[PDB]
């Protein structure tokens, strides 16, 4: 029993890890989006 | 016979006058469109 509580341990560390992967990997894709469209606002920050 | 010449002068002048009044017009309208460009390139920047 002491054997199934240490892996359960390990497997709520581990299914922690993948969410929190999944947020950043989120988070890095949709910064890689704003910062394109702020390209755009500095492309037509030149023309005025 | 002066007097004529004087009064014909002067019209001279004022047609010189109106010439440059003119000129500035189409100098200025020339300036606002540009402005307008400029107003119309900020307009797209704040809709992005």
């Amino acid at each position: 029993v002491s054997s199934v509580i240490q892996f359960g341990n390990s497997l709520q560390s581990v299914l922690e890890r993948q969410d929190n992967e999944a947020m950043t990997l989120l988070f890095q894709q949709q910064q890689q989006k704003v910062l394109q469209h702020t390209k755009d606002i500095q492309n037509n920050n030149i023309q005025v | 016979r002066a007097n004529i010449n004087d009064i014909k002068a002067n019209y001279d002048r004022r047609e010189q006058e109106w010439t440059l009044q003119k000129n500035q017009a189409d100098k200025d309208a020339e300036q606002l469109a540009h402005q307008y460009t400029s107003v119309q390139e900020q307009l797209n920047m704040a809709q992005k």
